[PDB]
Parts: structure tokens; sequence; C-alpha cells
């Protein structure tokens, strides 16, 4: 099948060249070689921000028709962030079937881009309303409760 | 076969392709990547695959590792 096959071309480019301190891998299924549509990844924090020092988890869940659907993405657990709803799922341009998602958008893109959102957040789509609050009215609580978010995601 | 190729990636230093012995530990590859890199060993330095720690002790052909396999050096 076409998602089968890409997820394994994914997975094979991944594990040649990633980005330093990032994984991505997919979880076993239950026989159990590997599970290609659920992954388990990791993010870090950008130096020189607040998130620093935190790896920050996700899961990936791909739907049976990706690549033309999106992967849902959401961190474990829900992270303090403007964007991300409390389930936890991340609120992206890219990953939103109607906005920004195209099937030549890579696994590698879709992590990058959500640790890109991590210190810029996108004040025009609110997803979590303490987050967003704090964010835009008292930015140095704000800072104070990333710091401390990424302290308990020390890897 | 004796040797596995691996690609050393770390923050601070330029990517570093090694062609490793799968019968050395993981704390060999450690000092080799040291020796190779010009950098001092010692003992907290780390490698990082699929989100684990290596342990130093493992034998590189008892890790999940593959050939062309990335690495994190912490």
């Amino acid at each position: 099948s076409l998602c089968k096959t890409r997820l394994q071309e994914e997975r094979k480019q991944w594990r040649r060249d990633h980005p330093f301190g990032f994984y991505a891998k997919p979880c076993k299924s239950s026989d159990g070689g590997l599970d290609l549509m659920n992954w388990k990844v990791g993010i870090p924090g950008k130096p020189k921000t607040s998130w620093e020092g935190g790896l920050y988890k996700l899961t990936m869940a791909f739907p049976e028709e990706y690549p033309t659907r999106p992967p849902k993405c959401r961190f474990t657990p829900p992270l303090f962030h403007p964007n991300v709803y409390p389930s936890g799922t991340v609120c992206l341009s890219i990953l939103n079937e109607e906005e920004g998602w195209k099937p030549a958008i890579t696994i590698k893109q879709i992590l990058l881009g959500i640790q890109d959102l991590l210190d810029d957040p996108n004040i025009a789509s609110p997803a979590q309303t303490e987050a967003y609050t704090m964010f835009k009215k008292d930015k140095v609580e704000y800072e104070k409760r990333v710091r401390a978010q990424a302290r308990e995601n020390a890897p | 076969h004796k040797l596995i190729t691996l690609l050393l990636r770390s923050s601070k230093s330029e990517d570093l392709r090694l062609s490793i012995p799968v019968d050395f530990t993981v704390k060999d590859l450690i000092k080799r990547y040291c020796t190779e890199v010009k950098i001092s060993f010692h003992e907290r330095i780390r490698l990082e695959f699929e989100g684990e720690w290596l342990d130093p002790n493992d034998q590189v052909q008892s890790t999940e590792l593959e050939d062309e396999d990335q690495v994190s050096v912490v």
C-alpha cells in the first residue's frame, strides 16, 4: 500500500539523517514488528530560549489515507503552550488538511515545524486559554512556566 | 564482515562517519569518536539512538543499530 510504503521510506531516511536532539520511531506492532501508523517522537527545545533543556514527547497517529491526509500529533503529556489543545493535540497550519497539509510534507518538516512553533506561538489561533492569555498579558509569568516545564522534561 | 558504518552527529561538532567493528563496545565507539574529532573523552558523554541512551557496556552488535544509522552524541 502507498501509506505503508511512504512511512517505510520516511523511516529509512530519518534513521540515516535527522536534526540533532530529535527522535522518531514507529511503535512495536502487536506481533510485533513495526506499527508504522503510530510513532513516538521527541522534539528538543531550541537553545537560548526558555524551552531549552526540555525534550518534548509527542505521538504521531497516521490515518489509513496518509499521505493524502495528515497525521494527528499529540504532546504526551499535554503541553503548556498557546497552540496546544488541552488534549495535547498540536494546532499547526501544515497539519491541517484544509490549510497547509500536502502529501509532499515530511515527518522531518512536521517536527521542525512544531519545534519552530514552541518559542514562536501563533497568537491568531489560540488552542488553549491559560497559555494564550498569559502569553499576551503576563509574558514574564509565561516564560517562567515554560522554563519549569522544560525542567520537567529533561531527557 | 567486521565493520558497520555510523553517522555520529553532535550539537557543536561537524558530522563524523566512522566504520567501526561491531564487536567494539558503545564506550569504545565514544572513545574513537573522541580521538577522531580531537575532543577529550569523559564518562558522562552519551550516545542517543531512537530516544534511548545506548549502554556503554553493550557491544555495538548487541544494539539495534544498522548500517548508516545516525547516533546522536551528547
